[PDB]
């Protein structure tokens, strides 16, 4: 139908915030003594959510460094 | 365009490093498996088919985009590179071939080179950025 | 500046009178035009319109026809004017525009066709006046749409249409077996958009009595009610109901 | 929801989009334009633009939307603190004060030709409006009312022009420059009838009739 | 958001070129007193509603070779706005004449630096012909044309067509033709009361126009002048219509000659 | 804000800047026609004689009209800028 | 407002003069009377209707994708896997009921002696009357014919 | 600068009227114009429109030929102009432009052509007046509107289309084996749009009755029933109906 | 829009005359009267047909690439990567199905006596007026010829 | 400054009035243009039109020649006009343009033209009367387009064509032994483009009848049959058929 | 996608985008610079 691109990033705050939080609730599963889940797992998962909020982040600085420099051509 | 005719080179040649990454990478977790054989790729040749050829990454098929709620799925896609296989040294009795040493410096070499890599396509962005300024 | 648009008004108004008492059964004649403005912009919206009064033919009135042709007339001559809006009032009273009974003329017309269908194709049998015949109609009125998507079954390989098939088979022989199939088909596809007709029948109800010579031989009654149900047009699929008797008129 | 995670990322683009969207989409382009054109009039500018007229207009907007602020911090700000609403149905709690007085502002023709270009279908009462519609009429129609605003100020000046030139004329002046006569008489023009007082009264006052 | 993205971004950037060159150069939308941002974000905020249902794909080309496709949005623009400021040149000459008929100008006669006559009635006319520009549809009926073109002339390897700019050139043309016949009764009348206050300097030489005509001749016009004025409020009408017409006519002329 | 309220705001300031300039122009009008008639009947003249006369002539007809001028003014202005809001729709 | 009463009254009033100009031959120009009751439906009805095809049965289904996986091993242990992106067969209507439209009819009629009629011609004679109102069952309506001297 | 617009259309509508005067049934023609506006307002530009009052030649009447050809007069000279929106009225009114229940004159129309072919083909059997038949016929009103898309199958590899196809075939000799196959097709794809045309013949049903020559015998009837057959078209898949039947006249 | 049974009218007539002038010389004058109705498809129709060719046939398929590697070793491994990229012939029409057209067509036609025709110069006729009525037997074309004395 | 374009329009009027009089039997002809407007909303640009009204003189009827003569001279003098639209109609209704049926006329033609080829044949055989033929025509109206992209087949190595070729063949000696390949091909190529003629014989149907001399021989009969197939250009590829009898005419 | 890749396509559009507004902007000032002249 249509794309949206601010539906576009949405999703991929949504899927930032998403990771986020399974890396946060299976650290509260582990320090809680749930049985199963693993300490490489945990530290593994924390990992990739840590790299997949600093590209959120690089993606903000040049979407805002973007958008400060489409606000200064003359009209 | 001719923004990506002069950037090409080091995009391409730096993804052929990352691929080439994940090569070693799996040499290195393939360490005491038995009967492994240890794989790598040739980067100068590569790099030329790269530049000559394109892409054409081989085998991968997603599934159709019809509307939304159709669970979309992928099967196993993997470059186009060759695997070619590391000559061993010291027979081991179960066929895995991976020399610690050698995948170990080629795994530092590659890593120091894709971020020689990096480091390029830094400048020559930057060099954009400041003639546009 | 503001004179020469209602100079125009009150020259164009004046000038649609004077056709109209070139109408036949037209003394004066007498119009006005209203032309609010196009905007009003949430769902709903407002519409222009026109108004008339007319002096008849001295003990003559005008039928729906004149009627139709008068307000036709006049939609026509003025842009922005759809048929409905237009007013039109005897030289007393009597209102020519309803502005939703409209279709009680249509199903009366439907009625006196298929009446005056079944009384012309019987007079040759009984005769001018030994049968009569009244209808009664059930007339769709309201606004029908549809978009049918219909698809078709490919189910079956031998009439499925593949456009991509990825297939992978491995299997050592303590046989370890695997299988996988990834397949993206095109479908055949039919898009009926349709807009069904307003004013159709969906019901008959068809009465005919039909008068003696002495009573009619059950041959002779049983024809007179199948040309009867042919010349209706009954189609059972509707319901239709057909009744047929013979008893001598007065 | 979201959990300081990208939250704290979206506040401070909020806080970037601040000044330039959100200062350009509910006053302040009206009141500057009609300051920039009293300016036009009056002969030469002398009133600092980066700081008086400017401070004069972002303190008569705040004065103008204390009502809209209030409704939106009502009902979204005590909510979204910590409790029941969180940045989802913040945004929609937020934003229908906003859209009410961009509607109440709007001129009708300018929805219509944003409906009719936008291909969007028939709108069946004022809510129907979206923003993608809604944020361009509005602008449209701002611009609109400022310069109907700021001509109708220009009049009586160029009167004042009018007058004293033909009568420097009359007695024959030949070639005396008649706005350097002119510019005094426009400031007593000006200040006389209550001038400041009056035309932000009124821009106050026609800003929610 | 990636390139699948930000080169589906390349989607934006030529019909926010040609929206921002009409609203730089158009009659109503390029007043200086607007604050350039909320021109830039009009542009923007324009074709952000348009920019979808727009089927553009293209290539800001290092070293363009494609600038010749920007160059062909900006023309396009302006030809749209810049043509529309005719309709004001018109009404600023004509009542600027008008001045020239009554005392005003004399200055502007035998020899300077300063004018002075643009400040005194051929602002009264412009401005009050803004207005009624504005007063329709006058800001809205541009930017459907603008639309109007985006589908018409969309984007493509043969822009535009020479024969089409004399259309513009020896457009006004009108200017001249409108703002006499605007300004004719006016000027009619005091070339009467002119005449007839010279026919006096006969009976008597003395009778010095500079001491009797110009009051005479300045009370006149401003009186008929008022007189006059609501004679503009159709006469903008035309002065608007033909103009669209012509650029609605180049805007169609162009696709079936291409 | 139809047309027909911008016209009537245009001839509206027409006639107060007649109204606000007439007297000055009618007694230069009168003065000048009066130096005219008897600039004849010993026609002597050398360029004007009539420019110190205009001049005195429109002191007086500012002092004496002075106020009242003012005041059309003053509330033509006001009356302007206090139906500004309204004259929006 | 009114006019629905004006309306049903120009209804009643076509109904029962069919129903007499059928009549009439029958027994007599005036020997007949019939008063016609309608209830009619002025309540505005909006409907959207969007039926879809139940594709259980896979031999009628239609498949925009299918990823299937099979796996077993011989300790029997097996797996399978299958994603299935359907596409459906969809009917949509989108109704917009007339106003004024009959919804039930009472109809009684009275018809003078010729003596009482017989049974039989009695009898055709309602159902005469059942025909020309064009009774529908499912509409509830109602019929009722009597027959005694007149005044 | 208004009124030569106005001028123009007082001036060209005495010239319509004059151009239909110089046609033999016109003794005057006063006609309207309405090239409505350039509606900044609602993206549709509704078109323009154009009324006629016309007087005919004293007792004399337009078969509906007149009618077109004047119709396309109007919308013809007109710039612009679709002659459905040409409206005409008579000097004593009766519409001749018509413009939601042209179907039943339409269905008239096709009835009656139906019932002039049988008569015409049934009188040579039997005589001028021996014979009648009444048609009612339906007709499908709804606006129809169809997209088919057609794919052929590719199930059969012996008649299918490859872009590209990968394949890899392994086996190890206890054997070990793999098999690998990725094939992107393309599809033979037939795209009707297919839109149906309005007022068309659903069902026929056709009743005759003819005289007697003394009734007429097996065949007779028969043929006369197989011929009846022929001109009422009678397609079965329709669902059309007829009955014949023979019996004396009055 | 009526304009349509006048365009039948005008198809109709012209076979009419066709079979009428053909016949003529074969029995008389008048002797022959025939009426003939006509199926129009007054639809819009138009229509993408793409056929393509299939290069299932390797002998006649069409390679603009191909990657083929064999290896084996001799317990025997073998293995055979073969990736192959195809041109394929192709026909792409575009049928604007014509408005107007006949698809089925009834003529009756009968024939009066000279004493009833003998049967070859019936049947003559009936293949000769079969022959000028274009018959399509694909079309459901339908003929009926009879014989009988005129009145 | 507005009537002066008006001024030309209306004097061409006069203009191609006198011209189309100067005729034989025209005694008037009054003629209006339809520019429609370089209007403001859209790209569509509706056509121009025209509109005659011409008087015959009396006695004097109108050929289907005269009315494409003075059809074409009207568009032909307006610069701008497709011949099409322009409206022709006498003095007395009757649109004498077809403004869908110039089908008919079309087969009518080509119809004429075989027949006359037959009979023309058959003459110097039996007579001036004693043969006579009518042939109905199916004629191809659909609009056709093609676009083909006929390949050659490069399967064969010793006809196909290389642009490059990388071959790297391995092997030990336990044998293990490897041979890959990679080839780019250059391929032929030929691409049609149709668009088939609109307007085209399908299928002839040809009926003849010849008479008696007394009967014709078989010899005398075959030949016959032979010509005509000869002449009617009978191919059976197009499903063409064919009839000849011999019987006494009357 | 390979986020090597994500990056330099960031850059690339960034770049590209810059170029475009700064070829704007002098066309914009030369316009201005023509059009503010005397005549």
């Amino acid at each position: 139908s249509t794309v949206s691109f601010a539906g576009q990033l949405h999703a991929a705050l949504d899927r930032i915030s998403d990771r986020q939080a399974a890396a946060r609730v299976q650290a509260e599963k582990f320090t809680l003594g749930e049985p199963g889940i693993a300490l490489n797992d945990v530290m593994a998962d924390m990992q990739k959510a840590s790299v997949s909020m600093q590209m959120g982040i690089q993606v903000r600085n040049k979407l805002v460094a973007a958008y400060q420099e489409v606000m200064s051509m003359q009209v | 365009d001719r923004l990506d005719a002069a950037l090409r080179f080091q995009q391409e040649a730096l993804n052929l490093r990352a691929q080439r990454q994940e090569i070693l990478a799996a040499n290195i977790a393939n360490a005491d498996t038995p009967g492994y054989q240890a794989r790598d790729i040739d980067f100068a040749s590569e790099l030329k088919k790269v530049m000559v050829r394109g892409r054409e990454e081989t085998g991968g098929v997603a599934l159709t985009l019809t509307s939304s709620h159709h669970i979309p799925a992928q099967a196993v896609s993997s470059p186009a590179v060759d695997l070619l296989y590391r000559v061993p040294d010291q027979p081991s009795l179960d066929g895995n071939t991976v020399d610690m040493d050698r995948e170990r410096t080629q795994f530092a070499d590659n890593s120091l080179k894709y971020q020689m890599g990096l480091t390029v396509l830094g400048s020559q962005l930057k060099g954009m950025m400041n003639v546009l300024q | 500046q503001f004179s020469e648009q209602v100079n125009y008004q009150r020259a164009l108004e004046g000038e649609l009178a004077r056709t109209i008492e070139t109408l036949g059964p037209v003394k004066s004649a007498r119009v006005h035009l209203a032309m609010p403005k196009p905007s009003l912009f949430v769902r709903e919206q407002k519409s222009p319109s026109a108004s008339v009064t007319v002096t008849l033919e001295p003990g003559r009135a005008l039928d729906e026809g004149q009627i139709s042709a008068v307000v036709h007339l006049v939609s026509s001559a003025v842009a922005g004017l759809p048929p409905g809006n237009v007013t039109l009032v005897d030289q007393s009273g009597h209102l020519l525009t309803q502005s939703n009974d409209a279709q009680l003329k249509f199903a009366n017309d439907v009625e006196s066709r298929i009446q005056r269908r079944i009384e012309a194709i019987l007079s040759p049998i009984v005769g001018n006046g030994n049968v009569h015949a009244q209808v009664t109609a059930q007339l769709d009125f309201a606004n029908k749409e549809q978009t049918e998507e219909h698809y078709s079954p490919n189910g079956d390989a031998s009439k499925a249409t593949l456009r991509s098939r990825q297939l992978n088979i491995s299997e050592q022989v303590p046989r370890s077996t695997q299988r996988n199939e990834t397949s993206n088909y095109e479908v055949d596809r039919t898009i009926r958009h349709t807009k069904m007709n307003v004013g159709d029948i969906e019901r008959l109800s068809v009465a005919v009595v039909v008068n003696y010579k002495l009573p009619l031989t059950a041959d002779q009654m049983k024809q007179i009610e199948d040309l009867t149900r042919e010349a209706m047009g009954f189609s059972d699929k509707r319901g239709d109901t057909l009744n047929v008797v013979n008893s001598p008129f007065s | 929801s979201w959990s300081l995670s990208v939250q704290t990322l979206v506040f401070i683009t909020s806080l970037t989009f601040l000044p330039a969207i959100l200062l350009m989409m509910t006053s302040f382009t009206r009141i500057i334009i009609v300051f920039g054109l009293l300016r036009n009039a009056l002969g030469t500018p002398s009133a600092p633009p980066n700081q008086v007229l400017l401070g004069l207009a972002l303190f008569l907007t705040f004065f103008i939307m204390s009502p809209v602020i209030d409704k939106i911090y009502v009902d979204a700000y005590q909510p979204f603190s910590e409790q029941k609403i969180s940045m989802q149905e913040a945004l929609d709690k937020g934003a229908q004060p906003l859209r009410a007085f961009m509607l109440r502002q709007t001129r009708e023709a300018d929805l219509a030709l944003f409906a009719r270009l936008a291909n969007s279908g028939p709108l069946q009462g004022p809510e129907a409006v979206p923003m993608r519609i809604l944020l361009p009429a509005y602008v449209t129609s701002e611009l609109k009312t400022a310069f109907q605003i700021g001509f109708t100020i220009f009049i009586p000046f160029l009167i004042i022009d009018l007058v004293i030139a033909s009568v420097l004329m009359a007695l024959g002046m030949m070639m005396v420059p008649p706005a350097t006569i002119a510019l005094p008489f426009k400031l007593m023009l000006f200040v006389l009838v209550d001038g400041w007082q009056l035309l932000m009264g009124s821009l106050a006052q026609s800003f929610y009739s | 958001t990636s390139e699948q993205w930000l080169y589906w971004l390349h989607l934006y950037f030529w019909p926010l070129l040609r929206v921002l060159a009409l609203i730089s150069t158009a009659p109503i939308l390029s007043e200086r007193a607007i604050p350039k941002r909320v021109k830039l974000g009009l542009g923007i905020m324009i074709t952000l509603v348009i920019a979808p249902s727009l089927p553009a794909n293209d290539t800001p080309l290092f070293s363009i070779a494609a600038l010749w496709l920007a160059m062909q949005q900006i023309l396009i623009g302006i030809a749209l706005g810049f043509t529309m400021q005719f309709a004001f040149a018109a009404v600023r000459t004509a009542g600027e004449f008008i001045g020239l008929q009554m005392g005003l100008s004399f200055a502007t006669f035998v020899d300077p630096g300063s004018h002075l006559n643009m400040p005194v009635l051929a602002r009264i006319m412009d401005m009050l012909a803004m207005l009624l520009f504005l007063t329709f549809n006058g800001h809205l009926w541009l930017i459907s044309l603008l639309v109007d073109t985006f589908h018409t002339l969309p984007i493509g390897s043969n822009p535009v067509n020479s024969n089409a700019f004399m259309a513009l050139a020896r457009a006004g043309g009108l200017i001249f033709l409108n703002g006499l016949m605007l300004a004719l009764p006016v000027i009619t009348l005091l070339l009467t009361l002119n005449l007839a206050l010279g026919l006096l300097n006969r009976m008597a030489p003395q009778l010095s126009i500079f001491v009797i005509g110009f009051p005479l001749t300045l009370t006149v016009g401003i009186m008929l002048m008022a007189a006059l004025m609501p004679l503009i409020a159709p006469f903008c009408e035309h002065l608007f219509s033909e103009i669209f017409n012509l650029l609605a006519d180049i805007v169609s002329e162009m696709p079936i000659n291409n | 804000m139809t047309p027909e309220s911008v016209m009537m705001m245009g001839t509206e300031a027409m006639k107060v800047a007649l109204a606000l300039a007439a007297p000055l122009l009618l007694v230069a009008l009168i003065t000048g026609l009066i130096i005219s008639i008897l600039q004849a009947a010993t026609q002597i003249n050398e360029m004007t004689l009539s420019f110190i006369p205009k001049i005195v002539a429109v002191f007086i007809a500012i002092i004496v009209a002075g106020p009242w001028m003012l005041n059309l003014l003053l509330d033509y202005v006001r009356t302007l800028f206090s139906n500004l809001p309204y004259i929006i729709g």
